[PDB]
């Protein structure tokens, strides 16, 4: 399949080039990669390299613009406002899943979600508070919870993606050793099981007892059905094992 | 007067349905089936021919206005896949059996009843689909199936050429 | 006792019994599932959204 | 051990024997008064014989140390009860126990 | 096939290479280019044969070029130029 | 008149006081409100269709029901208990401690006395579909086989398609699930278990002895099998390098079982089948990748060279070449001896005889010449003296494809089998009673050379 | 985007493009309390729009930049 | 950080005790037992009445989302865990929860479904799967089992009638375990079933009167909380086969000549549909049972016609292939 190409003098005569345009609906496909992929990669690269104890204003650290950028991203992956009519809602779900799985072959498994997790480098948002400028660990919550929710609803999004957090269950454990976002882990679980349980098949006593230690510090999350009763059952459609 | 009353009662029967989105439902289920021969699409085609059944112009313009609004490509992709998924005589299995068709007729009848009454809009919209990004030429897609029938039935003749007479199963498979 | 009479009567049901004595249901059920007898004080006379439409 | 205490004894004589279904209507408890079992609400008196090793030996020793018609306040220990393993899902590790026992009959 | 590039797990310079794959990557991000034509006015013209332009890779943001060794390698904006980054189509395989 | 009056009563649209209630109240509920919650409006019109089509409740209920006598109502209740216990472990899936309950339920079902005497229960209840669902829930994809205990295959093969002596059509359903095995074409053996694909035994038992089902096969169901055999063209290096030789070295076998399946594919009860054998030969011939140790053009494709090469690996050392002398009746010796024996048994079972129904006048001469081109077939007289069961295949090649000077080249089916069979019915410690069948079978192979 | 150095480097037009969605007079003013390929005249009240992003460049309360120390 | 809130106005009581204080020594007495539900939990306790929670909406969500957990761990067959949960949530708590009228609706539905998911979610789940098979043994009981009882062709009644089909069976254990799950799930212990059978009918007969008036006060909050868990409990008890004809006549008397005619919301209608489905399935089973009863004497008479004109097959003369077989 990897027929690498080099510009020969004449080469083969039977080497025709048929064309495919990004069609009307694929103007969205053209728009996502320009507006949201390359720019996001550059911005996150600048901030990630700067988070390794580097001089602040010499490379991209635009904290005015990075927060605005991830807010625009969250608006891009927003759900379709359930009160809307049926066909518009389903078209928006189509577009949402397209711009999810189109990040995915670009590297949600490898780079993009790896870029978010790589952007989680924090000892403490208090100890970094008097290091670089005046603000390092302000909006960890937004990036963390929201875009992890985007991934979990992507893994929902195309019905055979249980690829990164279920696949890299070490990166699921990287969530469980921190315990601030118990509002995307359940988005992984209750969509993993209906597809196929991949996440739940190595998690163990050492995870559940940590969650139970957290549970003393809670008032029952109010989607506890999702986290614990999908750790058990998957809402009536289970896998016995 | 018998015939005319039959026609008018048939139109009343069809208007019980096509005033309630039956045609759009038919096009929707055919677009959902992306080239998968099944019974769920066969019953749809039976409903389509049953509502059309005499060149009903109302349901024709309804279907056409729907497709020009939505610009759904899955309808034509589904049809062109369905034709490739349709069957022919299969001489070898008949040789083995010496010791799939109602669907095709209903499909092509549904395709015919859109262009009945010399509807010049549907006749052109099954060639170009000019409003849409992507096009399918259904007309060539049925010519190709005609070739795939002609080759099979000429082979079935050549099997029976040198022989004397024809049995019952061969003549049924012919008809 | 033996099951072969059950498979007798299964083939019997399609041939000797299954017919327009109950296959006349199709027009009656549709003429009864259309009307929408209501009085919502907005309709023309009836048909809020009839069941067949639903 | 079974540090038996009485509540409203009867005859003080009709002690149980081998092959005798002690018909009990007990009401178990836990330390800190957190209830864990009963039989009064079921209206289903317990039934167990002596020496068959059905029950933990606390109930058997309490019945052997008991007469008919004898309401009591038994007190077992982890040595005779589920121990440092503990019955899973109900009993924690290393738990003392209380029982408002009341024997009625023997068959 | 489609003029693909390898994935981003080696992002420094290994993405400057090229591979083909006619599988599922026909739909997705890496298999997408852009005709950054040189003519400013009428850049959105109906394109015809014999018209130079410079290709661009959307996901990485690097223009196509052809090095002195007769091998294709991408190029940033600073390095590109009409010598290297200037390509056009041929209807027939004849040169003329 | 009894039956006619009964049909008049049953087909009274019988009990209409419940039906007049349901059919009017559902339409009333649809009339008085534009109702959301589409799981309600599904059920409403389900019942409204049902109360008119009362016969439809019967047409998909009479195939399910089945009558029995008063004596059989105890063992069958244990069967229903076991089947419900399995059905509660069906879509909800494999488990570690659920494995054991599945195992014991299948054992209790096998050790029952119901379908021994009853001709159609286990197919109507959907036991085969249930168990196949359990298997695909175990497997899912490749590379793992986490639960390595598919005793399901033992149930299906060694009981379900062999209880069909009472009614052959149990085998028909597993042949329909050969379409499952098409996508679910699987490689794992729960047996001696080197590499030999025990769910292939299901496809074998599905078409073991039936002309109808073997004719109902088709070419793409065999193209992928011969592709897997083409994939078996790789060399032998270690004792048992399964895919890396972890700790244990005994024997690899990968290609024998596909050929053992194709034997049942082409060869029915008696005379072989041509409709499948022709395509099998035409497909084998494009990629005849039986690459033995060293011969011209191909790797091997020649029997005496590879066999005498491998007997050096087998006789003094173990199954492996470099191993300390441990091998006898080891059915790396095998998969290089037995592989070509199975290949030859297949090819002999493919082709017809001279003065058969076709005396070489009906396009069979092409394939017979193709067979004749592989002579080494004249030279297998040496192999007929050089396991005893390997040589019966080559005898079948001779008997099916092949004047008395050629007989008298041997002078017998073989002097040494004759002598050792004469001497071996004399009870002794060693060199005796291992061949109680291993050479006492050779009457079955030699007597057809009466002629 | 400096296009004058077109030969030394390429520019980007996809982020420079704009589209004319509307054009009126100043009197066309309603406050809420088309025609199809009209022309464009001097003095008209125009509306721009970026092509690939739908952010209408329009009169907004931008009061941020202070390079000149009085400019928007 | 909470603060020990010094103003705490919430539920007082409604029915305290019916004491009397009589003279001749100042006698006092009461013979009217009462009890109520506490709340004290080993990771956050708060000793109050259960009915003191309908005014505060931060313990109610906790208790509800714990009852859903209790129903989850004991789901799709799990008996050890039900034996464990029976210590926490013993019978009279459940009986008082269903019988009470002033509770919140969330805890009502939760305690109802927790009753179901550790009493009525193994046997019913089993026989629903085995419902659509209709296997029969042939006995003399399976011959007076005709379509109609009388010759008037009257419509009959569904549930009343002899079944004679090999439905599965129901066994039980006690909570203090031995053989926790071998064959025992009537309840995880034994539940008293007849009192539940009666109390469901009593609650239903009260609830039709409660709902007909369009009262501002249903049991919990609204009418869906009133009707939904009650009806689902009634359904789960119906499909098991507990109910006698005496009860089923009362049940039909509720709705036939009532409940279906009453105004209702959607999710109650969704359950009434399932009840009606079970009735039609019972009718179909009666139909095929009558068919088998006919077919016994019919096939016995018809093979006697073959025996009349004795005609035979291959050399094993008078073999049993002449009656019904082809091989």
């Amino acid at each position: 399949i990897q027929r690498k190409a080099i510009m020969h003098h004449e080469g083969h005569m039977d080497d025709g080039l048929n064309l495919s345009r990004s069609q009307h609906e694929e103007s969205r496909t053209a728009r996502v990669i320009r507006s949201t992929v390359f720019l996001f990669n550059r911005f996150i690269r600048g901030l990630d390299a700067l988070s390794k104890k580097v001089k602040l204003p010499t490379i991209d650290l635009p904290i005015e613009s990075v927060s605005l950028s991830l807010q625009d991203l969250i608006g891009y992956f927003h759900p379709p406002d359930e009160h809307l009519e049926h066909e518009d809602k389903q078209n928006r779900l189509r577009a949402l899943k397209n711009r999810q799985n189109l990040f995915q072959e670009e590297g949600m498994i490898n780079l993009v979600l790896e870029c978010i997790d790589r952007l989680h480098v924090y000892s403490s948002a208090a100890h970094f508070a008097d290091v670089a400028g005046r603000e390092a660990g302000e909006s960890w919550k937004s990036i963390l919870n929201s875009l992890y929710e985007l991934l979990a609803a992507l893994i929902r999004g195309n019905r055979k993606n249980c690829a990164q957090f279920s696949g890299s269950l070490d990166w699921l454990i990287s969530r469980l050793e921190r315990l601030e976002a118990s509002s995307g882990i359940l988005e992984v679980l209750h969509c993993v099981l209906v597809e196929s349980p991949e996440a739940l098949n190595i998690i163990k006593e050492g995870h559940i007892k940590s969650i139970i230690s957290l549970l003393d510090k809670h008032g029952r999350n109010h989607k506890v059905l999702d986290v614990l009763c999908s750790l058990c059952v998957c809402h009536g459609v289970a896998v016995r094992s | 007067e018998e015939k005319e009353m039959e026609k008018q009662k048939l139109l009343y029967q069809q208007a019980r349905l096509h005033d309630r989105g039956a045609a759009e439902m038919v096009l929707q289920t055919i677009s959902a089936s992306k080239g998968e021969t099944g019974p769920m699409v066969a019953a749809t085609l039976k409903l389509g021919i049953a509502i059309l059944n005499g060149g009903n112009s109302t349901v024709q313009q309804k279907m056409l206005d729907y497709l020009k609004e939505k610009k759904d490509v899955g309808f034509f992709q589904s049809l062109a896949g369905l034709m490739q998924s349709c069957s022919v005589l299969d001489l070898n299995a008949f040789e083995r059996q010496n010791k799939d068709d109602e669907f095709t007729c209903d499909l092509f009848r549904f395709l015919q009843l859109l262009c009945e009454g010399h509807n010049s809009d549907f006749q052109n919209y099954l060639r170009t689909q000019t409003g849409n990004n992507t096009t399918v030429n259904i007309i060539i897609s049925t010519v190709d199936y005609l070739l795939r029938v002609q080759e099979s039935i000429s082979d079935f003749y050549w099997y029976y050429s040198g022989k004397d007479i024809i049995d019952e199963q061969g003549q049924r498979n012919f008809s | 006792r033996h099951r072969a009479v059950n498979l007798f009567l299964q083939g019997y049901e399609k041939s000797w019994i299954e017919t327009e004595e109950h296959y006349f249901e199709d027009k009656l059920i549709e003429d009864l599932a259309k009307p929408g007898a209501e009085l919502p004080e907005e309709d023309e006379a009836m048909k809020r959204v009839d069941p067949l439409h639903q | 051990g079974v540090e038996i205490e009485t509540i409203s004894p009867g005859d003080g004589r009709t002690f149980p024997k081998k092959g005798q279904t002690c018909v009990v209507h007990y009401t178990g408890m836990l330390q800190n008064g957190k209830k864990f079992d009963s039989s009064r609400d079921r209206n289903k008196p317990f039934k167990f014989r002596i020496g068959k090793q059905e029950v933990i030996k606390g109930f058997e020793e309490g019945a052997a140390q008991m007469s008919l018609g004898q309401r009591a306040k038994l007190t077992c220990t982890p040595d005779v009860a589920y121990g440092a393993t503990g019955h899973p899902g109900v009993i924690p590790p290393n738990a003392t126990l209380i029982f408002d026992v009341e024997l009625l009959n023997l068959e | 096939e489609c003029l693909t590039v390898p994935s981003g797990e080696h992002g420094e310079e290994q993405r400057r290479t090229v591979h083909y794959e006619g599988g599922a990557v026909s739909v997705h991000a890496r298999s997408l280019w852009r005709l950054e034509t040189l003519r400013v006015a009428w850049s959105g013209s109906h394109i015809r044969w014999g018209q130079p332009f410079r290709l661009r890779h959307v996901t990485t943001g690097k223009y196509l070029s052809l090095m002195e060794d007769k091998n294709l390698l991408l190029m940033d904006k600073e390095k590109a130029d009409v010598k290297s980054t200037a390509f056009a189509f041929r209807s027939s395989k004849e040169k003329l | 008149g009894r039956l006619l009056s009964l049909v008049e009563k049953v087909t009274y649209l019988k009990k209409s006081s419940l039906q007049q209630l349901i059919s009017e109240t559902m339409v009333r509920w649809a009339q008085e409100s534009v109702i959301e919650d589409p799981e309600l409006v599904r059920a409403m019109f389900v019942l409204l269709h049902r109360q008119y089509d009362g016969i439809g409740g019967l047409v998909r209920a009479l195939p399910k029901t089945y009558t029995i006598n008063g004596v059989s109502v105890e063992d069958t209740i244990n069967l229903l208990a076991s089947l419900g216990q399995i059905r509660s472990l069906l879509s909800v899936r494999m488990g570690k401690e659920e494995e054991k309950l599945m195992i014991r339920g299948l054992g209790d079902i096998m050790n029952n006395k119901v379908f021994y005497q009853h001709p159609n229960l286990m197919r109507a209840l959907g036991m085969h579909e249930t168990v196949m669902e359990v298997m695909v829930n175990v497997l899912g994809g490749g590379e793992s086989k986490e639960i390595t205990f598919p005793k399901m295959v033992a149930n299906c093969c060694r009981f379900l398609c062999y209880f069909c002596r009472i009614s052959r059509q149990n085998q028909k359903a597993m042949f329909d699930h050969l379409s499952y095995l098409l996508e679910n074409s699987s490689v794992g053996l729960a047996s001696p278990a080197m590499r030999g694909s025990t769910p292939l035994d299901v496809a074998a038992a599905s078409v073991m002895d039936n002309n109808e089902l073997a004719l109902a096969l088709r070419e793409p169901d065999l193209e992928k099998v011969v592709r897997y055999l083409a994939g078996c063209g790789l060399q032998s290096c270690q004792m048992l390098v399964s895919k890396g030789y972890p700790d244990i070295g005994w024997n690899p076998v990968e290609g024998e079982r596909y050929l053992d399946f194709l034997r049942f594919a082409v060869f029915c009860n008696g005379e072989s089948v041509e409709e499948n054998a022709n395509v099998v030969v035409r497909l084998l011939i494009r990629r005849p990748e039986c690459f033995g140790p060293a011969l011209r053009g191909e790797g091997g494709n020649g029997l005496l060279a590879a066999m005498e090469e491998a007997i050096k690996i087998a006789e003094d050392p173990s199954r492996d070449g470099p191993s300390p002398t441990s091998g006898s009746s080891k059915t790396m010796g095998n998969a290089i001896m037995t592989f070509y024996a199975a290949l030859i048994d297949l090819l002999g079972r493919c082709a017809p005889e001279m003065h058969l129904i076709h005396a070489g006048k009906g396009e069979a001469i092409r394939i017979r010449s193709i067979l004749r081109s592989l002579g080494d077939l004249v030279g297998v007289i040496s192999i007929a003296f050089q396991c005893p069961d390997h040589k019966a295949a080559m005898v079948l090649f001779l008997d099916r494809v092949y004047v008395q000077d050629f007989l008298l080249h041997l002078l017998e089916v073989g002097f040494l089998p004759d002598l050792r069979a004469a001497a071996s019915l004399d009870t002794a410690a060693l060199s005796a009673t291992d061949m109680a069948l291993a050479l006492n079978r050779y009457l079955c192979t030699a007597v057809l050379p009466l002629l | 985007e400096s296009t004058s150095n077109s030969k030394n480097v390429p520019p980007d037009l996809s982020i420079c493009t704009f589209v004319l969605e509307q054009s009126l007079s100043v009197r066309a003013l309603q406050e809420m309390l088309g025609g199809g390929h009209r022309t464009l005249l001097y003095g008209h009240a125009i509306l721009l729009r970026h092509s690939y992003s739908g952010m209408y460049l329009c009169c907004l309360s931008t009061s941020r930049s202070s390079t000149d120390k009085l400019a928007f | 950080s909470h603060v020990l809130w010094s103003r705490m106005p919430n539920q007082f009581l409604k029915v305290d005790v019916s004491r009397i204080s009589e003279r001749q020594g100042w006698l006092v007495q009461c013979l009217d037992p009462l009890q109520f539900m506490s709340l004290h939990i080993p990771e956050e306790n708060r000793s109050v009445d259960i009915l003191e929670l309908t005014e505060q909406e931060e313990l109610l969500q906790f208790h509800y989302h714990t009852l859903r957990l209790y129903s989850a761990v004991c789901a799709l067959g799990n008996h050890r865990v039900a034996h464990a949960l029976c210590s926490h949530v013993d019978e009279p708590q459940l009986l008082y929860a269903i019988e009470n009228k002033y509770m919140p609706g969330l805890l009502r539905a939760g305690y109802y479904d927790l009753l179901i998911d550790i009493h009525l979610s193994s046997y019913a789940t089993a026989r629903l799967m085995m419902n659509n098979e209709f296997i029969v043994p042939m006995t003399e009981e399976t011959k007076s089992i005709t379509l109609f009882p009388d010759e008037n062709k009257k419509h009959g009644l569904p549930g009343i009638g002899l079944s004679t089909s090999l439905r599965p069976r129901m066994r039980f254990s006690s909570p203090s375990f031995v053989s926790i799950s071998n064959d025992c799930y009537q309840y995880s212990p034994e539940f008293p079933l007849d009192i539940l059978k009666a109390k469901t009918i009593q609650m239903l007969t009260e609830a039709v009167k409660e709902g007909s008036l369009h009262a501002r006060d249903p049991v919990g909050g609204t009418t869906e909380f009133l009707f939904v868990p009650l009806i689902k409990l009634f359904y789960t008890l119906l499909i098991m086969g507990i109910f006698h004809n005496e009860d089923l006549k009362h049940i039909l008397q509720l709705i036939e000549p009532g409940l279906l005619q009453m105004k209702l919301p959607e999710p109650v209608k969704l359950q009434m549909c399932l009840l009606l489905q079970y009735l039609c399935d019972c009718q179909v089973r009666h139909r095929i049972e009558a068919i088998v009863a006919f077919s016994d004497d019919f096939v016995a008479k018809l093979q006697d016609n073959q025996r009349f004109r004795y005609n035979e097959v291959m050399q094993a003369l008078n073999m049993s292939a002449a009656l019904t077989a082809r091989k």
